[PDB]
């Protein structure tokens, strides 16, 4: 009851999380 | 009037409080060189320190006191058709009077 | 000339039983659970707990001072001055009960914050408890599940002492710090 | 139950009973100082502006026609037919 | 993307910032001073306690 | 407790009223008579909810006279108290009798008798108090009271209650 329904947004697309530097074998 | 005395008092109360301001702005940046290790001016610190602290209250004071006078003052105790009614004849009669001889 | 309900029971000649009020669940004719509302359907009562009471009235003289300038066109003690004045624009002045509830409301509501109590709403709805308890439970505020069971009787073998502690325990978390 | 407008079927005019029963309620209310609906051409006797104001149809009124069932047909004093 | 934390370019101005002090890469006992003086700064804050009185 | 209850009242407006201001002058009628109300049947009639849609209906015609009478459905919020009930209030008034507690709307009246033996009144207090061995209870304290019973009196609805028992009196 603190608003009524939850806002989404969900986002993929954003700026990024995850970095890269075990790609070598 | 001779209220515009009671209100250039509270005017330069204004000006107190802009000091408030500009004082602690110095605590704000001389706090900044004495947490920075630099115990340089910690004299001048404590100084422009209670300084901000001595503009407010005297700016409290000042304004408290102001508030206080109007309370008093309070306490104490058209106009257009009045003056300008007669005046009429008393610039124009003038006048008259000025063109009819003169120098 | 006073005002009716929804219901509509033909009481002919004979007069009585008018069985007592208690809580025992067993109020009103009027205060039943199985309510009508003006479209017909089957309603159930709707009972308030001060707090989720406050917000209502303070919603409907809002909404009203709204419509009177529209028609007009061709911190709890800080609460206590906001709405004595809002009463001062929509209510007829006379009615001094509004008055004292509004302000008893204001000073005894557990939940200051509309999204506060619609948590409360949950929580509480979906013990099953009947809504006369639901409104005493939001309201009153209970430590032991015995302190609950002793002033709101009727709930006695309907939840279970830890179950009912367990909300006791989440309704004192919810409690707006005044 | 009350009868629906499109499915009306007592007279289209107003009964002798009705009429009567329109100017004495009417004349009633404008002696007890109701609002008047018409201009009052110097009138002063309330039968007589109740009579004016049925003249141009401008008396707010309507008659509940009961019948025997206990249903019902409302019409209008503008919408019955004053043939009296 | 859900089960994810990180920094932005956030830890960017965390590093403005950390670089801004005066610090990095000298060591525990030349450290240690440094956490007792900015403790001493904390006392000679207190000294804001004495100045409150005066406002009095 | 404190109950939303839909309600209908039978307003009978005189023809001079039969203007463009209609609906506002029966919203308005109603709000005069129906609010600040109290029954036994309903209890206290408090608040009006939902002003923009109070349901006017149309408006039958009361032959012999001219007005005409409309059953206005509308809905409030009520408060009707019961016996069994518990309830904190402020204490209002306190004599060598007991003390009454305003509950929103309504007094509640608390016996000498119907508190626990040990609370006693002290009249030589200003206010008047009554005095437990821990406890001191006067016009400002909150009192949370157990509803004995209610007497329907007119305008208002009054009641015994108790702070005798467990988990009652001040808080």
């Amino acid at each position: 009851p603190s608003y009524s329904p939850t806002s989404p947004s969900y986002s993929p697309t954003s700026p990024s999380y995850s970095p890269t530097s075990p790609s070598y074998s | 009037p001779y209220i515009q005395e009671r209100l250039k008092s509270l005017n330069d109360i204004e000006t107190q409080l802009c000091s408030m301001l500009q004082e602690a702005s110095q605590v704000t940046f001389i706090f900044g060189e004495l947490k920075r290790g630099n115990e340089s001016v910690k004299p001048q610190f404590e100084n422009h320190v209670k300084q901000f602290y001595e503009r407010l209250d005297k700016s409290t004071t000042q304004l408290r006191k102001e508030i206080q006078l109007l309370d008093e003052n309070v306490g104490t105790r058209a106009l257009g058709q009045d003056t300008e009614k007669m005046e009429e004849q008393l610039d124009l009669l003038s006048a008259i009077l000025d063109p009819s001889k003169s120098k | 000339v006073s005002t009716s309900t929804f219901q509509t029971r033909r009481r002919r000649l004979k007069k009585v039983e008018e069985e007592e009020n208690a809580a025992t669940l067993q109020l009103g004719q009027e205060f039943q659970l199985k309510q009508i509302n003006h479209q017909g359907e089957e309603e159930e009562l709707i009972a308030l707990n001060l707090s989720e009471a406050r917000l209502v009235i303070k919603e409907a003289l809002v909404e009203r001072r709204r419509a009177f300038k529209r028609s007009q066109k061709k911190t709890r003690e800080k609460e206590l001055e906001s709405i004595d004045v809002l009463l001062e624009q929509t209510t007829g002045g006379n009615n001094k009960d509004l008055k004292n509830t509004m302000q008893y409301l204001t000073n005894f509501s557990r939940f200051r914050d509309q999204e506060t109590v619609g948590a409360v709403i949950q929580l509480l709805k979906s013990t099953g408890l009947h809504p006369f308890e639901v409104a005493q439970l939001g309201s009153l505020a209970c430590d032991t599940a015995d302190e609950a069971k002793t002033l709101i009787p009727s709930l006695n073998n309907k939840i279970s002492d830890d179950e009912l502690e367990r909300i006791l325990k989440e309704l004192s978390n919810l409690e707006t710090l005044y | 139950k009350a009868i629906p407008k499109d499915q009306r079927a007592t007279t289209p005019y107003m009964t002798k009973y009705e009429r009567a029963r329109i100017l004495g309620t009417r004349a009633l209310q404008i002696s007890m100082n109701a609002p008047v609906f018409v201009d009052l051409e110097g009138e002063t006797d309330p039968l007589r502006i109740a009579m004016k104001e049925l003249a141009e149809k401008k008396i707010p009124l309507v008659i509940r026609r009961y019948l025997p069932d206990g249903s019902f047909e409302d019409w209008s004093v503008e919408e019955l037919i004053v043939d009296l | 993307l859900l089960r994810k934390k990180n920094i932005p370019e956030v830890d960017e101005w965390m590093k403005y910032v950390r670089e801004t002090s005066g610090v990095t890469t000298a060591l525990l006992k030349d450290e240690e001073i440094e956490k007792l003086l900015q403790q001493d700064r904390e006392i000679t804050n207190w000294a804001r306690t004495t100045f409150r009185n005066e406002y009095g | 407790m404190f109950f939303i209850k839909d309600l209908s009242l039978n307003i009978t407006l005189h023809p001079s009223f039969f203007g463009p201001r209609m609906k506002q002058y029966l919203k308005t009628k109603l709000l005069e008579e129906v609010e600040g109300s109290c029954t036994g049947k309903f209890g206290y009639i408090l608040c009006v909810l939902d002003y923009d849609n109070i349901d006017i209906q149309r408006g039958r015609i009361l032959p012999t006279d001219g007005s005409a009478e409309f059953n206005v459905k509308y809905r409030a919020v009520v408060f009707k108290p019961f016996k069994g009930e518990v309830v904190d209030g402020t204490v209002v008034s306190c004599s060598q009798h007991g003390f009454e507690v305003q509950v929103g709307p309504m007094k509640v009246f608390v016996t000498k008798h119907l508190m626990p033996q040990d609370l006693t009144f002290n009249a030589g207090s200003n206010p008047p108090s009554y005095q437990s061995s821990e406890d001191v209870i006067t016009i400002k304290s909150r009192i949370r009271v157990k509803i004995e019973g209610c007497i329907s009196q007119v305008s208002s609805i009054h009641a015994i209650g108790s702070i005798k028992e467990d988990y009652l009196g001040a808080i």
